[PDB]
RNA sequence: ACCAAAGCUAGCUCAACAUACUAAACAAAUACAAAAAUACACCAAAAUAAAAUAAAACAUUCACCUAACAUUAAAGUAUAGGA
RNA sequence: ACGAGCUACCCAUGAGCAGUUUAAAAGAACCAACUCAUCUAUGUGGCAAAAUAGUGAGAAGACUUGUAGGUAGAGGUGAAAA
RNA sequence: CUCGCACACGCUUACAUCAGUAACUAAUAAUAUACUGAUAAUUAACAACCAAUAAACCAAAACAACACUAAAACGUUUAUUAAUUACAUUGUUAACCCAACACAGGAGUGCACCAAGGAAAGAUUAAAAGAAGUAAAAGGAACUCGGCAAACACAAACCCCGCCU
């Protein structure tokens, strides 16, 4: 085996002890009587150093196995910033939950009545775009750290413009950075999604199960996929301490109880720090998942059960040139065994708000040949973020 | 070149006389002439108001739960910052029920609204140009919470030649003993956003009050009267950046003064109180050419501080006052005029 | 508060403005700890009012009134200090029987000077200390030969100032021959 | 040829030197990177009411000076512990062990002012 | 004076991790190989030499790996896999046509019947037909590969005796082993690598190569054509 | 191409090499100090 | 007539003696980039003196040359040396 | 003993390169900043112990450049000119 | 006529106000940013100072859509502990630095090409020789080691040696 440290980096082997310490039943003299180093004497050995009263900042870090939450039980912890290998396969499997292409037709025909576009939409979302891509800043060309937060809030600012024609969106609260901790056990193997997300819109009154009956049990028949070499918790944080307790990061009694949408910004300069695109779905499936989850069982208990009102929760995710829609339904507590009934999710992928975007104009033998704004643009993406705003009314 | 940075939020005495004097402004308590021409629009429910924003509060002091802070000091800023973003997105929609142009708003959060300008005249101290003569510049940076911008201008206060007999404060002094500093980099007027924006004008700004300016802490620096300063002194110099920011968009300059009044509104916040400003910007000369015969002042109306709550226990508002309600209700229901 | 900075405008404009003699160490031992206490403050504020009057002097141009009193006051405060620091160094003579109120110690240098080190306060013991640890008490051995030039250096200097002073007797002694 | 001889001071280095003038420092840098005060740290002064009380900054003239005596440890010893000790061996309740009534102190560190390592300033 | 060694970094990972290159300067800061400075700016991607290496100590048995992606290396001239199995991931020499999701087999089993070898499969030497293509061989068996990794090469077992194999190296030198140690079949990555043509002087100083000197030496005795019988055949088996 | 300049300043450089730290650090240096403490020299370092 | 010119002091030199041999001054600060009160370490070490020069060059050699034993003689003797 | 704050080469860490031409940021082309130093004239105790005026070469590269570090004289460093 | 304003580095009071300049600094004066004295002064928001230990992350910067080869500086989140309590400390002048000089030289960065900075001539005269320039009849290299320099020209060819930057 190649060992990864270098001799010479390592912390220095202490100095091979004087000779005078391997005479028997004789006393060392030591330059300790002085206070500070001498040659000629032998160097004095102290005991581990004891300040009777311990300083809160200056003491040595407490080993993790003295905490009160501290378990032998290896926990798979699933955070915000986790990459999965296998992104979506994976997060299907340890959510236990089928796949399907496009969005529910409920959200379609949400999206494709010519009542639910706002007063001008070509003319509005070509504006956000613009502004977030460009107006919003002093400079020139603005870093994807501020446009990608920009344009998420402009186009949620879009759809809250139509409070006024179906006045139930005012049941709706934004809420941002709220702990959720959703733990379960799924095949030998715990789990639980732990962290924060961006931006979470609540309802007050849940949402209506998507799903008929026909598709329910037509998952009843469904084989999971899996990827042999590659274990299915890889990617996430083993973890000894941790509390199991399902929290939703409000306390009892809160006026807008029910999760509606999730949103998920990859707000990140360098390519290498954002998530491919699939990560990401992964990453929104499986905190929705959490998100559902508490809710299932906060409304119904610890019990595994299959459920008899599915809960419903929505995702949105962002390049800010690029959107991920989900939309997942949750039948089912107990993920203990295979062989259930599964959970539900639609996945819209790969939605381009607009292709590229130039903030100068590109000239060209010293004519102007590509003027400044978005390249194409795809109003059915905005349709389809509009959809999923308006799916409470 | 070289110019004085004014800082909104300040720790500086009194700011507002400086300010005003920077601004060439004039301060009178209480709120504008109210506009007695109002159609019978309030048929609003007080109830569903109450409730809207007793949710974001306790939503922020109660229900939520962040990740454990171990100082237990509990920052103002971090407790208070997203009420505010709620209490304004939440606000927008419920009296945009009432008042339409609210939906074709921009909701800006936290975004750079900057101004730049000339002031009266220096002889030069010290250095190789001592004894020469120079304009004052003054720039201001600032950051405001939360912004409205529309795409059609709010009415006038009063109009563009209303006089009064309180005079602008002349501070004897250079700016320098107020604290202030010189410093040089690139002068920007911006209004919180491009000029190639359709929305041009702004509605009213919502300012959160930083952590250093709190009421307890002044309060333990032998500072009473202060409490009241600060907010002044913030409205004074953000609205008038704002406003002062708008009127250069629209073409406007020192040699072109201003056709007509420039107005918006603001609210400015500790997250327990609040303050409302109204901000009349009439002349944009305040140069030392431009000033000489001159005879228009800018305007601030403003209210005195007040609690919006007492004393949040247990997921109960414990005290509450609707007049602060109501006048936030008042700025939010302030439109553009029809033709 | 503020005019205590100033002597009273009945003095302002007057030359001579007269004053009673500094304390003595003596009757201060005969005060109480408590009246030394305040007797420092009183004395204090009348040390500002003077040195502010003393820069507002040389600001206008013009001599200071009376600036012996400064002078005096200064002799009484440190006076003062002489009596309190006795008191202490009594007393913990009695206590302890430590002539020095710092912790120090006789150390060897790297210059090879006997030098007296005094003690510094830390929150940790000595052998943990990395900054303390790497200096040096004690001397190589290439300093010996220095250590001798001084001593020879020193016995010189020593050497022609007491020919000197033997000189100098000499030459008064055959100018006035009084003897 | 730069300046040898002229002391080293903040005012003389790059941005990044920053020496202080010799002020105690009174806090410590906190989490934020702001700094946090320490009121601990900071000296409060002890200050006595001086209006009741009759003493002035200069003396009397034509007051006397004084035999100047050095208070010694013995004249200190004298004036306290001798009273109290010749009171008490008169009386044969004398007690070699326990001085402690006296005003002896065995020990330093019970104390909130200690003599020796002498833990106050002034 | 003394500089410290940039090597230092206790914890495999796959995540790339920063180095400083030092142009021929040993530690004392003196030149000790010449010729050596400034090329392009490099992360170094930590490699797994040692091909098979169990998880965890409990499951002791041969297991499988599957292949992510194939990827460029500045510090060496062979192209690197990324490999995952159960929870880990590792770098290791990518051969030759192995490509993206993939399956790589990773065994110490040896066996009366040899086996069929692929490409990605790890055995030991003694598991393997005598005529066969092996890379990233190892010496002493738990010792890690350090012969054939460079690009392209590949060394040929020749045959088994005794409980031991004996194998060619890239140089035409017979090397001999335990048959308890592990290599690799196959060619190494980027045949090509030799056909590789420098264009300019600048695209040598991009590889950190600074140029030869100017002086000019007179050839001695040591130049002209030396044809040396190959010599005598190494053998890291450590007789009684 | 014209010389004499050939000083740089600055405090860094100056007080890394020549300071007083620099000379104790080493004995060489240590008897530099030595030298000028003998030759009584008004500043023994920068 | 300008520029100038004259002092006799400052101190020094060499020995004697002598106790004994790192002076004086230390409140704080001083080995962070000395003079910057306050945080878990490291710390430290030794190897022959060489050559200029003399030998009319230079090659073995070349007194004294930072190691206590002085003085009167034995004696520039016995010895040693490209003798 | 002291010197790499000049210079040679390195190591870290920053910074610059506009216009034009080209499918091209190709040790391509034109030409600034920038970097060099071709040829001539001045100057020769000079403005200067190596400069000035013109004129020239390179100008996304083996490019220029800031800051902090390294290598030391029996040595270092060197696209060798001792 | 046009090297301007700022910052870093470096300099350290050379800066400011009042007064004085017989002489001392300015290579002369007038007077004064530079000589003399006295008296003052740069105020933090900018800047310096300003946490460790585990754990997931293979995926460049180039308007970044996606790629090229030489394979690339720059962080999120999760967990464990991080004294908790207004106001800490320090840099803030200048016409400045390195060149022995108040030196036509050397000096990083950001913005500007003027709105900012500055003055080629102490006063005369109008000799030679010298320097820098503009113009020139007819001729057009006859000059000269060489079309060196200069030009209303700013083109073409051929060798030698080195492949090329
Ligand atoms: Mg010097
Ligand atoms: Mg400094
Ligand atoms: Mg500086
Ligand atoms: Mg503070
Ligand atoms: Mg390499
Ligand atoms: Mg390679
Ligand atoms: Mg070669
Ligand atoms: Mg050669
Ligand atoms: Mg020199
Ligand atoms: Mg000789
Ligand atoms: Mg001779
Ligand atoms: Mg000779
Ligand atoms: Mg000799
Ligand atoms: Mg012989
Ligand atoms: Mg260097
Ligand atoms: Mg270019
Ligand atoms: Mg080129
Ligand atoms: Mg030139
Ligand atoms: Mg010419
Ligand atoms: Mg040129
Ligand atoms: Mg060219
Ligand atoms: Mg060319
Ligand atoms: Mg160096
Ligand atoms: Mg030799
Ligand atoms: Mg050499
Ligand atoms: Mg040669
Ligand atoms: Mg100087
Ligand atoms: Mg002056
Ligand atoms: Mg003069
Ligand atoms: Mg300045
Ligand atoms: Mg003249
Ligand atoms: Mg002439
Ligand atoms: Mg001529
Ligand atoms: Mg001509
Ligand atoms: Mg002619
Ligand atoms: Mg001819
Ligand atoms: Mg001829
Ligand atoms: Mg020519
Ligand atoms: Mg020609
Ligand atoms: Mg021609
Ligand atoms: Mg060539």
């Amino acid at each position: 085996a190649y060992e990864w440290g270098v001799r010479s980096t390592r912390k220095p082997e202490p100095p091979p002890l004087d000779r005078v310490y391997e005479i028997p039943g004789l006393e060392p003299i030591t330059y300790a009587g002085k206070m500070h180093f001498m040659p000629g004497l032998a160097r004095p050995v102290f005991p581990p150093w004891d300040p009777g009263w311990t300083h809160p900042k200056f003491r040595r870090l407490p080993p993790l196995h003295e905490h009160p939450l501290y378990k032998d039980q290896a926990c798979y912890v699933f955070h915000q910033r986790c990459r999965l290998l296998e992104g979506v396969k994976q997060a299907l499997w340890l959510t236990k939950t089928q796949l399907i292409e496009g969005l529910p037709e409920k959200v379609l025909r949400l999206a494709d009545d010519p009542r639910n576009h706002i007063e001008n939409q070509d003319e509005r979302v070509l504006n956000a775009i613009s502004h977030a891509r460009l107006w919003h800043s002093t400079e020139d060309i603005p870093k994807r750290e501020t446009y990608c937060p920009v344009i998420v809030d402009s186009l949620i600012q879009l759809c809250k413009s139509q409070i006024l024609k179906h006045p139930s969106l005012a049941r709706r609260i934004c809420a941002q950075n709220n702990t959720l901790s959703a733990t379960w056990n799924r095949e030998s193997i715990l789990l639980q999604v732990h962290g924060s997300s961006g931006a979470r819109l609540n309802a007050k009154d849940p949402l209506p199960p998507v799903a008929s009956q026909e598709e329910v049990e037509a998952t009843k028949n469904h084989v999971l996929e899996t990827f042999y070499p590659i274990s299915p918790t890889m990617g996430l944080q083993e973890c000894n301490v941790y509390d199991v307790n399902d929290d939703t990061g409000f306390q009892e009694g809160y006026p807008y109880p029910c999760p509606h949408t999730l949103y998920f910004l990859e707000s990140a300069n360098l390519r290498p720090r954002r998530f491919q695109p699939d990560q990401l779905r992964a990453k929104m499936i499986l905190f929705a998942f959490g998100s559902a989850l508490a809710q299932a069982r906060l409304l119904y208990g610890n019990d595994s059960k299959v459920l008899e009102q599915p809960v419903v929760v929505q995702s949105v995710g962002t390049d800010g040139r690029l959107f991920q829609f989900l939309v997942l339904q949750l039948n089912t507590t107990d993920l203990a065994s295979d062989e259930g009934v599964k959970n539900l999710a639609w996945v819209d992928s790969d939605q381009l708000l607009y292709q590229h975007f130039w903030c100068l104009p590109v000239i060209k033998k010293k004519v102007v040949v590509e003027p400044v704004g978005p390249i194409g643009f795809q109003p059915e993406t905005f349709r389809k973020f509009l959809a999923l705003y308006l799916h409470g009314a | 070149f070289m110019k004085y940075v004014v800082y909104p939020q300040t720790f500086a005495l009194n700011a507002d006389n400086w300010y005003q004097s920077f601004t060439k402004t004039v301060f009178l308590s209480g709120l504008p002439p109210t506009p007695a021409k109002l159609e019978p629009e309030p048929t609003l429910d007080i109830t569903a108001l109450r409730e809207a924003v007793c949710d974001c509060l306790l939503q922020e002091h109660f229900f939520l739960r962040r990740k454990k802070r171990a100082p237990v000091i509990q920052d103002r800023e971090a407790i208070a910052s997203p009420f505010l973003d709620q209490l304004v997105a939440s606000l927008t929609g419920l009296l945009s029920v009432h008042n339409p142009v609210l939906a074709a708003a921009a909701l800006d959060c936290k975004r750079p609204v900057h101004f730049f300008w000339l002031r009266g005249e220096e002889i030069i101290p010290r250095g190789h140009r001592k004894g020469r003569v120079d304009a004052l510049r003054y720039q201001i940076n600032d950051k405001p919470h939360n912004q409205i911008r529309i795409s059609r201008q709010l009415p006038e206060f009063v109009p563009l030649d209303y006089s009064i007999p309180i005079e602008v404060p002349v501070m004897s002094c250079k700016p320098d003993k107020l604290p202030l500093f010189k410093r040089q980099y690139e002068n920007t007027i911006f209004i919180g956003s491009k000029t190639a924006d359709p929305l041009c004008y702004g509605h009213t700004q919502f300012h959160l009050l930083p952590d250093k300016l709190k009421r307890e802490k002044l309060l333990k620096q032998n500072c009473a009267d202060q409490i009241e300063v600060v907010f002044r002194a913030n409205a004074i110099a953000s609205l008038f950046a704002w406003t002062g920011a708008q009127a250069m968009y629209q073409g406007f300059w020192s040699e072109a003064d201003v056709t007509r009044p420039f107005v918006s509104q603001g609210v400015i916040t500790d997250g327990k109180y609040f303050s409302f400003f109204c901000y009349q910007l009439n002349t944009l000369a305040l140069t030392a050419q431009a000033d000489q015969n001159n005879p228009r002042k800018n305007i601030c109306w403003g209210t005195q501080s007040k609690p919006l709550y007492e004393t949040i226990e247990d997921n109960n508002v414990k005290g509450f006052n609707d007049d602060v309600l109501l006048q936030l209700v008042q700025f939010l229901l302030n439109r553009p005029k029809e033709d | 508060g503020l005019e205590e900075f100033f002597d009273d405008p009945k003095n302002w404009g007057e030359e001579k403005v007269k004053s009673g003699a500094s304390w003595t160490c003596q009757q201060l031992r005969n005060k109480s700890n408590e009246d030394l206490h305040k007797l420092w403050y009183v004395l204090l504020k009348e040390r500002n009012m003077l040195l502010t009057l003393e820069q507002e002097a040389k600001r206008q141009r013009l001599p200071m009134p009376s600036p012996e009193r400064l002078e005096k006051v200064v002799d009484s405060m440190d006076a003062l200090d002489k009596v309190v620091q006795e008191r202490e160094d009594a007393l913990r003579l009695l206590q302890t029987g430590q002539e020095k109120a710092r912790p120090g110690a006789w150390r060897r240098d790297i210059f090879g000077r006997i030098i007296w080190h005094k003690f510094k306060q830390w929150p940790i013991p000595w052998y943990l200390n990395k900054k303390y640890n790497r200096k040096r008490f004690f001397a190589m051995p290439y300093v010996e030969r220095f250590v001798r030039m001084r001593i020879e250096k020193q016995a010189r200097i020593k050497a022609r100032k007491r020919s000197l002073e033997r000189k100098k007797e000499k030459f008064l002694q055959e100018k006035f021959p009084h003897l | 040829g730069a300046d040898r001889m002229s002391k080293w001071t903040s005012k003389r280095g790059p941005r990044t030197f920053c020496k202080g003038r010799g002020a105690k420092g009174t806090g410590f840098h906190g989490r934020d990177g702001k700094f946090v005060q320490i009121k601990e740290m900071i000296p409060e002064l002890v200050v006595p009411e001086l209006a009741g009380f009759k003493l002035k900054p200069y003396v009397n003239y034509r007051a006397p000076e004084g035999t100047d005596t050095p208070l010694t440890a013995k004249q200190l010893f004298l004036e306290t512990a001798a009273p109290a000790i010749e009171k008490d061996f008169k009386a044969g309740t004398f007690d070699p062990e326990h001085l402690e009534k006296y005003g002896f102190e065995p020990t330093q560190e019970g104390k909130l002012f200690q003599l020796y390592p002498k833990n106050f300033p002034r | 004076a003394t500089s410290v060694s940039w090597k230092s970094r206790t914890k495999y990972t796959v995540m790339p991790v920063k180095m400083r290159k030092s142009g021929g300067r040993n530690h004392t800061g003196q030149i000790q190989v010449h010729g050596i400075g400034g090329g392009h700016k490099q992360r170094y991607r930590m490699i797994d030499f040692l091909r098979f290496r169990p998880e965890h100590e409990s499951k002791p048995g041969p297991f499988e790996e599957k292949v992510i992606a194939v990827r460029y290396d500045p510090c060496r001239s062979a192209d690197i896999a990324l490999v995952a199995g159960g929870n880990r991931k590792r770098w290791i020499i990518a051969t030759e046509n192995m490509k993206a999701g993939d399956t790589v087999l990773n065994s110490d089993h040896i066996g009366r019947m040899a086996v069929a070898a692929r490409e990605g499969d790890a055995h030991p030497l003694g598991a393997l037909p005598v005529g066969t293509l092996i890379n990233n061989v190892e010496s002493e068996p738990g010792r890690g590969a350090q012969y054939i990794r460079a690009a392209g090469t590949c060394g040929v077992l020749l045959r088994k005796v005794n409980g031991t194999a004996i194998i060619q190296l890239p140089s035409k030198r017979q090397m001999q082993v335990l048959e308890t140690c592990i290599a690799t079949v196959g060619r190494v990555s980027n045949v090509d690598h030799n056909k590789r043509v420098i264009g300019k002087a600048g695209r040598n100083r991009w590889l950190g190569k600074r140029p030869n000197s100017g002086l000019w030496q007179r050839k001695g005795g040591w130049a002209g054509r030396k044809i040396r019988p190959l010599p005598p055949m190494k053998s890291y088996v450590k007789l009684p | 191409k014209a010389r004499g300049n050939e000083y740089q300043p600055s405090n860094i450089k100056r007080k890394h090499k020549h300071g007083w730290v620099r000379r104790l650090r080493t004995p060489t240096g240590v008897q530099v100090i030595l030298r000028r403490m003998h030759k009584g020299r008004k500043s023994l370092s920068h």
